[PDB]
RNA sequence: GUAGGAUAGUGGCCUACCAUGGUGGUGACGGGUGACGGAGAAUUAGGGUUCGAUUCCGGAGAGGGAGCCUGAGAAACGGCUA
RNA sequence: GCGGUAAUUCCAGCUCCAAUAGCGUAAUUUAAGUUGUUGCAGUUAAAAAGCUCGUAGUUGGACUUUGGGAUGUCCCGUUACUUUGAAGAAAUUAGAGUGCUCAAAGCAAGCCUACGCUCUGUAUACAUUAGCAUGGGAUAACAUUAUAGGAUUUCGGUCCUAUUUCGGGAUCGGAGUAAUGAUUAACAGGGACAGUCGGGGGCAUUCGUAUUUCAUAGUCAGAGGUGAAAUUCUUGGAUUUAUGAAAGACGAACAACUGCGAAAGCAUUUGCCAAGGAUGUUUUCAUUAAUCAAGAACGAAAGUUGGGGGCUCGAAGACGAUCAGAUACCGUCCUAGUCUCAACCAUAAACGAUGCCGACCAGGGAUCGGCGGAUGUUGCUAGGACUCCGCCGGCACCUUAUGAGAAAUCAAAGUUUUUGGGUUCCGGGGGGAGUAUGGUCGCAAGGCUGAAACUUAAAGGAAUUGAC
RNA sequence: UUUUUUUUUUUU
């Protein structure tokens, strides 16, 4: 039996998408099926913030910020959490949550 | 529009117009001749509406219309009346 | 590509017929299609239709009266003879108290009834009821 | 779809020929392999008695089935033949002669009896339901 | 749809349906084939003849006017070229074709190309000696394509 | 194809000479058939499927080939010759 | 399916049931719409060739004389097909008549007893294809059309023949007559043209960090790897830090329910070379077309032969772990390979598990390319960017059933027992088996084509409940 | 993300 429209992946009109390498277990995955998540957050957490700007070596400065794109294969995604097993109508919505 | 709210014999004329040409009920082009003048000259040419070539004036030996992907875009000194 | 344009013609005014419309439209036009509509007028299965002149093949838009259950073709056209009309019409119709194959005879184009009644055989276009 | 020209009668008729090779009833009338088979296509053989044999049962069941080594004298196959009623194979000896026919399902193994075709009509000459009912007598010689 | 490829597209000129010349329109008959022929004389294919009368002269259709197609006055003038200008065409793309071909011989996309349009060539060509347009004789050859043109 | 021979007679049926022809995916040629063909038989919505050694019609054979006399008629076998 | 110590199923008794002078058992028809022309299937049940071209075959758009007056009748080249007729052994089949006692049958027979009669009867129908003759001229197929060498009247020159100057020919010219002779241009197709568009193809040519190695310099005890370790490298300085060089791969982020290509596939710049779809077109030709045995072009990865390269990763192999074992999963080092050229190989879950062409068929919002119209801005140079309304073409998506379906689902998997638009391939319960054999291609690996004996009651698809 | 192998035949 067939469970998902698009096959589980984002291939339409295409032959061939090149695939990139897990970013936890390093598996090889097409592009357009891989579960990929893009990651902004502080170089220094929350709790080590005011210690850090309380040593300033300058009167003003902005701390910087960590950009990581992460491309997980089906099987590390799941396990990871990143994405879960949904009901036969709630894996229909497309949108991110909330 | 309803199948049954329109009649197939009498189609109000704005929706033939927006139809494609090949689909009115019966065919007929978005094209048209025109005759345009140059900033100058008094002689007056005859230049197709889509023309795919640069015409040029015989007098002044100047070009009226530039080819494009559809309309011809004519000169900014020349302009053009609707010949038909 | 275009095989039968009496096909098309027949397959739009059954799918026009079945949707509800009061009019449908034929293109491209041909005097077999007109024949073949005439038939059908003749027998209170259509109303008006009008043939447009475009220069071309032509166009027809056909009133629909709802009477119509079902027009069809039948490919190849095969013979006929005075003693298969019988048989053609168990295979076709609904029943033998109405309905109507259109034959190709040497004597024009007709439906089956006056093809009996002429005793004239010839190749068969379609059906209706 | 169907090729539907009226010129194509022939590609029809060429079609199903070649598609008919695909039924296996068909196949089994038309391939001519019945004349090597035990029988020879015929719906008895007379044949002599080798050997009598157990089979066991098919599962779930569990039982012995008797049956007799039979060769056929026209054409020397051997086959196994199921013996059938309680005590008849006494009625069956080494070098009897016995008359086979076919076990019902035209060539395929019957009931929970494995990998047999074949039954005993006859002993010697005399028909086993005939032993079975004590009607007639198998004969001394 | 496309006779060698996938597309769809529906895109043609949409003639009207007054076959008459315009009102405007004030040259005669034999003025627009003597202008056919001095077209035909200088080089240039009826396609093009009827592209440039468009174009500069008003001549919407030269039917219209003339009452016969331009090849047709061609060929009652003796100027109609002694191949088919679309044959004309096909065998001059298969003879660029080629001639590319001869240095890139791992573009296998050119060849399938070539394949298509030699194709398009013999099917045309038959069609023309059907219709008695080409020597019973003609052939196309790649070998000696070049020539022809 | 020409001219002959032979035949009850046409015909490469055979001979001499001449020409290169003839058939074939619209399946030639080759192979299988537990294949004599037909009138017919079984079953029957219609279309079809299967069978047809056997008393009627036509053909062939007389253990296998071949040759032949007699005769209007046979390549006969309840005729002959090898 | 019965039988394992309470057997409606075996062996028996009784009783009962079906047919009945018949009944049981062991090739072929029906049922079988499970061979499907009528009339089956091919997304997941068995199934559409990886993709395109292409000859045979099959199929192929529209258009040429209608109407009234009247009354079957008057006025304005070759075939298919159909109607009718002849002819077409009997027996058999259907069928008329007839009390062999009935019947299967047979072709008999009936009144009355007349030295007889019914002329007693012994009908009639059916009969594929092919052939013969006849009426029709719708639908179809083949052939033809315009370099007039055409049709027709008359007349001048040339060449031959017969019945009693003449008739019949067979050619060469002058003149005349005429409405003088060419359907349209398919929301068929090809071709030309214009501005475009694209990660389509080939060749050449810039760039990028990273990896490994090496060179220089600095510091000193660990570094690496794992669930935990060890193999391993390390005071001859590992790992780490900065600069630089070389080599070979790979082209991140941008990058998408986006694009191009027949498919396979295709993503750094710039140039060159041919090619292409769509759009626009009051340009051209005029049926040139659709689909396809045979036969061809291309065809991921792996693999093969020989060069060049050989960074990385890494079949085989070797070690270290884990384990009862561990020929593995985990770690460490590595050959072939991974890259390129020349030549092969031709197979993939080569997938949309879904042939191509054509028509119709609900709604909606997005998006890519082209085009038409409107409108207002832009730190810009009429244009470009954005906004709005439309047309064509494309990749898709959402809703819905009046549709289909075994459902899952599908806006095509719809317009199918109310069954027929054209055309190619291809399946017929499960195994044996994609095996044996033969052929053919390949250096090889193997590819293509492809059985049978025998075995078996299920295998299998979708969905439901429970259990896990 | 250490390690976790197996449960005679028929029938209920
Ligand atoms: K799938
Ligand atoms: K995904
Ligand atoms: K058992
Ligand atoms: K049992
Ligand atoms: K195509
Ligand atoms: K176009
Ligand atoms: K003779
Ligand atoms: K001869
Ligand atoms: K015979
Ligand atoms: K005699
Ligand atoms: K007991
Ligand atoms: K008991
Ligand atoms: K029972
Ligand atoms: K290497
Ligand atoms: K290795
Ligand atoms: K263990
Ligand atoms: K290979
Ligand atoms: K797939
Ligand atoms: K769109
Ligand atoms: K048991
Ligand atoms: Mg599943
Ligand atoms: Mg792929
Ligand atoms: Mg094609
Ligand atoms: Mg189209
Ligand atoms: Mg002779
Ligand atoms: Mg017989
Ligand atoms: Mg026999
Ligand atoms: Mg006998
Ligand atoms: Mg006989
Ligand atoms: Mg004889
Ligand atoms: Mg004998
Ligand atoms: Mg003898
Ligand atoms: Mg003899
Ligand atoms: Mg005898
Ligand atoms: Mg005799
Ligand atoms: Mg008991
Ligand atoms: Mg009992
Ligand atoms: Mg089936
Ligand atoms: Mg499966
Ligand atoms: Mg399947
Ligand atoms: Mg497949
Ligand atoms: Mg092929
Ligand atoms: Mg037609
Ligand atoms: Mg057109
Ligand atoms: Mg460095
Ligand atoms: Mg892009
Ligand atoms: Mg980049
Ligand atoms: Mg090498
Ligand atoms: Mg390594
Ligand atoms: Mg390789
Ligand atoms: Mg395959
Ligand atoms: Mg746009
Ligand atoms: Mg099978
Ligand atoms: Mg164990
Ligand atoms: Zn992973």
């Amino acid at each position: 039996t067939f469970k998902r429209r698009n096959g589980g992946r984002n291939k339409h009109g295409r032959g061939h998408t090149k695939f990139i390498r897990c970013s936890n277990c390093g598996k090889c995955c097409p592009k357009d099926k891989a579960i990929k998540r893009f990651l902004v957050r502080n170089i220094v957490e929350q709790a080590a913030v005011r210690d850090v700007q309380e040593a300033c070596a300058f009167e003003t400065y902005t701390l910087p910020k960590l950009y990581l794109k992460m491309q997980y294969c089906v099987s590390c995604a799941i396990h990871s959490k990143v994405v879960r097993v949904r009901s036969v109508t709630d894996r229909r919505v497309r949108e991110p949550p909330q | 529009t309803l199948p049954n709210d329109v009649d197939l014999l009498n189609p109000p004329a704005e929706l033939e117009k927006r139809k494609h040409k090949l689909k009115r009920l019966v065919q007929s082009p978005n094209s048209f001749f025109m005759d345009v003048k140059c900033q100058g000259c008094f002689n007056i040419t005859t230049v197709f509406s889509h023309s795919q070539t640069v015409v040029v004036c015989g007098n002044c030996q100047t070009v009226l219309c530039q080819p494009t992907g559809g309309r011809a875009r004519l000169t900014e000194g020349c302009s053009f009346r609707r010949k038909g | 590509v275009r095989v039968s344009v009496l096909n098309d013609a027949l397959k739009s005014m059954y799918n026009a017929e079945k949707r509800g419309k009061r009019q449908v439209m034929i293109r491209p036009s041909s005097k077999v299609i007109i024949k073949f509509l005439i038939v059908m007028q003749k027998h209170g299965y259509i109303g008006e239709f009008e043939y447009v002149d475009d220069h071309r093949s032509g166009k027809i838009v056909v009133e629909l009266n709802g009477r119509l259950n079902k027009c069809g073709v039948i490919s190849p056209r095969f013979d006929v003879g005075v003693k298969e009309i019988e048989g053609w019409t168990a295979r076709l119709l609904p029943s033998r108290q109405f309905g109507y194959i259109v034959l190709t005879t040497s004597a024009g184009i007709m439906d089956h009834e006056e093809a009996r009644r002429k005793n004239v055989g010839g190749k068969v276009l379609g059906f209706f009821y | 779809g169907k090729t539907r020209g009226m010129g194509a009668g022939r590609k029809l008729k060429s079609h199903r020929r070649r598609q008919r090779w695909a039924d296996k009833s068909y196949k089994k009338s038309h391939l001519g392999n019945e004349w090597k088979k035990p029988f020879a296509g015929s719906s008895h053989a007379k044949g002599i008695v080798l050997e009598k044999i157990g089979i066991e049962a098919k599962q779930p069941n569990s039982a012995i089935r008797k049956c007799a080594r039979v060769q056929l004298i026209k054409n020397g196959k051997k086959i196994a033949a199921f013996v059938p009623n309680d005590g008849c194979l006494n009625y069956i000896e080494e070098n009897d002669e016995v008359l086979i026919a076919g076990f019902g399902r035209k060539g395929h193994a019957v009931g929970d009896i494995p990998g047999v075709r074949f039954k005993v009509v006859k002993v010697s000459g005399v028909s086993l339901l005939a032993l079975f009912k004590e009607k007639k007598e198998k004969p001394r010689s | 749809g496309r006779m060698h490829s996938r597309g769809k597209g529906i895109s043609a000129s949409a003639l009207p349906y007054k076959r008459t010349p315009p009102s405007w329109l004030k040259i005669s008959a034999p003025d627009v084939e003597d202008n056919i022929c001095k077209f035909a004389k200088k080089g240039l294919t009826p396609s093009q003849i009827g592209v440039i009368l468009r174009d500069s002269h008003g001549i919407a259709q030269v039917k219209s006017v003339t009452g016969s197609k331009i090849l047709r006055i061609l060929k009652a003038h003796g100027l109609a070229p002694e191949i088919p200008e679309d044959l004309y065409h096909l065998i001059k793309k298969a003879v660029a074709i080629r001639k590319h071909l001869e240095r890139n011989r791992k573009d296998k996309d050119s060849k399938f190309r070539l394949i298509l349009v030699e194709s398009r060539i013999h099917r045309l060509a038959r069609y023309y000696k059907k219709t008695k347009k080409l020597p019973p004789v003609w052939k196309y050859e790649s070998t000696t394509a070049s020539t022809l043109v």
